[PDB]
């Protein structure tokens, strides 16, 4: 059997394990949000409004609950060597500038900025590890689009577009071009916002999405989905 | 800078109570094991009481068992034994000693400076230091020997034999502990070997501050018991 | 631009081109002289008994 | 009686071989061990008891038409078939009001249910159940001090008293029905996107665990509830069907509960 | 010009390849083909390590064989007594995206590091009782795939950034850069004197680097997809690599070839993880498979399967004296298998 040294050992190891299930426990009761977004895509001024090298961590308290959100934009690596850290994140926001229907690439010329997010998105979205994680949709700087859009038409971006150039119509098809890159239809949901000014207005809504994806959650854990 | 200060003695009657202290600075207090050691004022050490980290297990010597009651408070850092009944044979110099418990860790490695209580007027292993008094020079290589009831070699390969030194006026140092491993900020010089029941610890190169009386204690089983000491003097 | 880059790719091919390869038959012998001499001492290819094994219980 | 025993001794190797895929599944896969497949697991022993024990000699007892066995046995046997079929609707109230909880309250109830609580509300079920039936059953031919039930039949003696086998009734059917009925409304309509597919899919799987539990429930309570009249009326026969109904619900609860989620389903088609 | 030192760079490709080939008079297979096979190796799971509450990403032995140290994304690191499935510490990271971890020879320090861009030097062995940061390595600028000690003041880490680096760990600066490889390397792995390096990158390449010197000395090609792991042979002449392509392969340092491929038609998951026996003959690697087989590193041949896990395999490691085989997996349960 067990000597004194051994016995004290063993306690310490119980005490070590009450200690990594009560982190646990604590880690668990929190929502991990993973940001992604193109360049210059309006990621900066989202986190400034959750908040009112490496991976940039923020923390943010909001109706008691407690999200965590992990921005990976300055990993200049590939990213199929690092996405799989993310797997059991609860949503992916996903931010997208309206107002890159015109723009070109800075790094590659003929390349649309808008094309780029679409392809970005695409390979998120339909990523093997992301098969029923939902992603939440932000369409930053829509006064900027809303000004651009009577100036220049949304045809030079989208040549199958038809509709007319006014706001609403332009910006429904954008979000329409962005909802149906997603294969999963069934197993995983995007949420849209337009990223308003107002305060807690964005902050409400990755709350009433992210409590949208806890209940979905909480139903497949019951066996009613 | 790691600081275990006793308080709380002084004078008591004879059948009174008494509350000691032990203020614990500069280290982690809430995972170390925390211990009671009296000592007799012409005697050798004795151990008293132990709690756990976490307060888990309290174990205590069957001389205080009842009477004495081992507690502490980790968010304060702070150690208390409090003393009920209190007989003469209480009187003693009482030493707060911290001891981790994991796998190579050193056990019983910091003591405190000890608070002085002073009241007016049988299967334990029994460790045994056969020789009291070695008169060295220095310069010299000397050995003391310390010899187990009970074969202290545990089936782990483990051989709980752990030797202090007292000098002069200053509390309790850990020189060796489980039988060879030297400890941490003690010189190269000592050496301990045992076969079992027989140990012996061995001082090459003898120096003035090696001076001093040696115990060696035993691990293996609670209560943990001391030797009588062997005093290694000058000329 | 990348002429500097083209001048180092060169310069570290000259470097690894000039090493001396010994036949693939002699290092093929050493791997298996290394593997001989040594089989004696793997625990995982030759099981020690559960006296030796301190995983055993 | 060819052919009954037959197709009671198949429903009875289905009921086991299912109960005891559920309880394996739970037992060979890490995901499947969840505070959730607790209850299911609960469940699953409740109908297993009832599909080895229960069913068996039930069928005996229509294919003779008397009890073989004896007198001292037959008390046991109904108290223990009442209290395990009573802790398989207790098991089944439970996960109603944890789904209620875990839907309703999403943020902070999958938080403070923990598996002590998850072991307390199984506990709670079970010795209801046991409270609610055994002494009742047991203990009625003491209180009043003879035995009105023929050796050569089994069945309980309270069934003529209208008080004790209407406040059972209540207490183990209708009342328990009614608050599943309502706690799966709720959840039916607090499942629908606040921020139809979803609402769509979890009321279709609503509908078919209730209407099972209705279908297998009703028949013999209501038969319970004319028999304290009207003995007469009811032949032993529409009773045996009604008995093996409620018997055929421990049969159907697995395909209705574990078999909805798709992990189970994986682990069942893996042996 | 540039075409003409593209030119020249083709014409030196040609040359060694060349020089390769005019040395490979026989495979490894027709050499010891007449040896005995290793029969069939059986593994029993003797520990398992439970505590991990997320993916278990690295793990890594202590040089005395009894505890190892294992990384997980929950952001712990946890020191394991191995005999008795004990804890000795469990460390909690600054940033819980941790893709590696190693284990000083020493056995004072450990070492992690991720997506974090720095790698974390952790002393164990303090007065005050507890783990504390000893020093954190910045000056990566990608992700840090793979850290080794070399003794308690170097370390060698790999990171996202296409490059390697030496650390001096008392001034914190990096003594040494490795570059040349054009992908992520994703992993390294020291040769026993110390001297020398390999390293596999996401360019299908693995490259040897001396570390006194700082530069690569021979580069090794062969694979079609990303090198995820790599680890010596046991007398340092030889090295195992493990891809995506469902491929280990065993090069030779002095013969500057590839050796042996191990593949199977069974077998199309990518390999996570590699490391030898103690006298070489076994090569075990960890695929996506959620199973490790245990390949005759001499003939090429499946000897066993070590199937315990029920996600992927991600790391694997042997002990100095070669008793015991530890896996950990993405299920968070670390292995011994013997
Ligand atoms: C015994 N049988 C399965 C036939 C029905 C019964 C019973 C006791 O428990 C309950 N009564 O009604 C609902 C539960």
């Amino acid at each position: 059997t067990l000597s004194a040294e051994d016995k004290a050992a063993v306690e310490r190891s119980k005490m070590i394990d009450r200690n990594l299930r009560e982190d646990g426990e604590k880690a668990a009761r929190e929502v991990k949000l993973l940001l992604l977004g193109a360049g210059e895509s309006g990621k900066n001024t989202i986190v400034k409004q959750m908040k009112i090298t490496g991976i940039v961590e923020t923390h943010f308290t909001f109706k008691d609950l407690h999200f965590k959100m992990f921005d990976v934009g300055a990993q200049r690596s590939e990213r199929k060597k690092w996405i799989h850290c993310f797997e059991g994140v609860t949503a992916i926001i996903f931010c997208v500038a309206l107002s890159d229907y015109d723009l070109v690439l800075a790094e590659d010329e003929e390349m649309n900025r808008m094309h780029a997010s679409m392809k970005l998105f695409d390979s998120i979205c339909n990523n093997k590890w992301f098969t029923d994680t939902s992603i939440i949709l932000f369409l930053n700087k829509k006064d900027l689009f809303e000004e651009k859009i009577k100036k220049s038409p949304l045809t030079i971006c989208y040549p199958e577009y038809a509709g007319s150039n006014t706001y609403e119509e332009a910006a429904a098809y954008i979000q329409c071009q962005f909802e149906d890159l997603n294969k999963r239809k069934d197993t995983k949901e995007i949420y849209t916002h337009f990223t308003c000014s107002t305060d807690t207005k964005n902050v409400q809504f990755v709350f009433d999405a992210v409590t949208d994806v806890i209940i979905k959650n909480n139903l497949k854990d019951c066996g009613l989905f | 800078d790691v600081q275990l200060v006793e308080s709380g003695g002084g004078l008591v009657q004879p059948g009174g109570s008494r509350k000691l202290s032990c203020s614990a600075s500069g280290f982690a207090f809430s995972s170390f094991g925390m211990h009671w050691v009296r000592q007799a004022p012409e005697k050798g050490l004795e151990w008293v009481a132990y709690i756990s980290s976490g307060s888990g297990t309290i174990y205590y010597a069957d001389t205080v068992k009842g009477r004495f009651t081992i507690s502490r408070d980790d968010p304060k850092n702070t150690l208390f034994l409090q003393m009920t009944s209190l007989r003469s044979e209480d009187t003693a110099m009482y030493y707060c000693v911290r001891s981790i418990y994991y796998y190579g860790s050193s056990p019983f490695d910091f003591w405190g400076q000890g608070t002085t209580l002073t009241v007016s007027s049988g299967s334990d292993i029994v460790m045994t230091q056969a020789t009291s008094s070695v008169p060295v020079t220095p310069g010299e290589s000397v050995s003391i020997s310390c010899r187990s009831s009970k074969s202290l070699l545990h089936s782990n390969g483990n051989t709980y034999l752990y030797w202090f030194l007292q000098r002069p006026g200053q509390s309790p140092q850990l020189l060796i502990y489980r039988m060879s491993n030297l400890a941490s900020g003690v010189p190269d010089r000592f050496s301990g070997s045992g076969s079992g029941t027989a140990f012996t610890l061995t001082i090459s190169r003898l120096e003035a501050e090696d001076v001093g009386v040696y115990y060696c204690m035993q691990h293996l089983e609670y209560p943990l018991t001391f030797g009588a000491g062997t005093k290694l003097e000058l000329k | 631009a990348s002429i500097a880059q083209a001048r180092k790719l060169v310069e570290q091919l000259k470097m690894e081109a000039n090493i001396d390869r010994i036949k693939v038959s002699k290092a093929a012998a050493d791997l298996m002289a290394y593997c001989e001499a040594h089989a004696k001492e793997d625990p995982l290819l030759t099981p020690v008994p559960a006296s030796e094994n301190p995983f055993r219980e | 009686m060819v052919f009954i025993a037959t197709v009671t001794g198949s429903l009875s190797l289905v009921t086991v071989v299912g109960n005891i895929l559920v309880m394996l599944s739970i037992k060979v896969n890490r995901q499947l061990q969840t505070v959730n497949n607790y209850f299911l697991f609960s469940l699953a022993c409740a109908d297993l008891i009832i599909g080895a024990f229960s069913m068996n000699l039930y069928t005996v007892y229509i294919i003779k038409g008397y009890w073989p066995l004896g007198a001292v046995v037959c008390d046991l046997w109904l108290a223990l078939d009442y209290v395990v079929s009573n802790a398989s609707v207790m098991n089944l109230l439970i996960i109603s009001f944890d789904r209620y909880f875990c839907v309703t309250k999403p943020l902070t109830y999958p938080a403070r249910r923990t598996t002590k609580m998850a072991g307390l509300m199984i506990a709670a079920a079970w010795v209801l159940s046991f409270v609610l039936w055994a002494p009742a059953i047991l203990f009625w031919q003491f209180v009043v001090g003879k035995r009105t039930v023929p050796d050569n039949q089994c069945f309980i003696q309270f069934l003529s008293n209208p008080a004790v086998t209407f406040g059972t009734a209540i207490a183990a059917f209708y009342l328990p029905v009614v608050i599943m009925t309502v706690l799966y409304i709720h959840i039916s309509l607090a499942s629908r996107s606040r921020v139809a597919a979803r609402e769509r899919k979890v009321t279709r799987t609503i509908f078919a665990i209730l209407l099972a539990f209705i279908l297998t429930w009703t028949p013999y309570n209501v038969m319970v509830l004319v028999n304290t009249f009207c003995q007469s009326c009811i032949p032993d026969t529409v009773w045996s069907i009604g008995y093996w109904l409620c018997y055929v619900n421990s049969t159907i609860n697995p395909a209705c509960y574990a078999l909805c989620n798709a992990t189970f389903k994986k682990t069942f088609r893996h042996l | 010009e540039l075409d003409q030192l593209r030119q020249e760079a083709e014409q030196l490709k040609n040359q060694i390849r060349d020089a390769r080939k005019a040395c490979a008079d026989a495979t490894l297979s027709q050499i010891t083909n007449n040896i005995d096979p290793v029969g069939r190796i059986q593994m029993r799971t003797r520990r398992t390590l439970r505590g991990h509450l997320a993916k278990i990403y690295a793990m890594h032995w202590g040089t005395d064989s009894r505890l190892l140290v294992s990384a997980s994304q929950d952001g712990k690191l946890i020191i394991w007594d191995s005999y008795t499935t004990n804890k000795v510490h469990a460390i909690p990271l600054r940033s819980s995206w941790v893709m590696t971890c190693a284990y000083a020879p020493s056995g004072n320090y450990v070492a992690c590091g991720g997506l974090d861009n720095i790698c974390s030097i952790y002393n164990l062995k303090t007065r005050e009782g507890n783990v504390r940061v000893s020093r954190e390595l910045a000056g990566h600028t990608g992700y840090l795939s793979c850290c080794r000690f070399l003794d308690d003041n170097q370390i060698v880490t790999s990171s996202g950034d296409t490059t390697c680096a030496l650390w001096d760990i008392e001034t914190g600066q990096q003594t040494t850069t490795f570059t040349g490889h054009t992908g992520d390397v994703m992993s390294l792995s020291l040769a026993p004197d110390t001297r020398l390096f390999v390293s596999g990158a996401c360019d299908a390449s693995a490259k040897l680097w001396d570390v006194r010197e700082g530069m690569c000395r021979q580069t090794f090609t062969g694979h079609e997809s990303d090198i995820n792991a790599i680890c010596f042979f046991p007398n340092g002449n030889a090295f195992a690599t493990g891809s995506d392509d469902a491929t280990c392969r065993l090069f030779d340092l002095r013969a500057d070839q590839e050796l042996m491929t191990y593949s199977h038609d069974n077998i199309i998951c990518g390999i996570t993880s590699v490391s030898f026996s103690k006298s070489g003959r076994l090569l075990l690697a960890g695929y996506d498979d959620f199973n490790c087989n245990v390949w005759d590193a001499l003939k090429a041949d499946r000897a066993g399967v070590l199937a315990g896990h029920d996600n992927r395999v991600s790391c694997l490691g042997v002990t100095d004296d070669g008793m015991a085989v530890a896996t950990g997996s993405w299920d968070s349960f670390l292995k011994i298998w013997n």
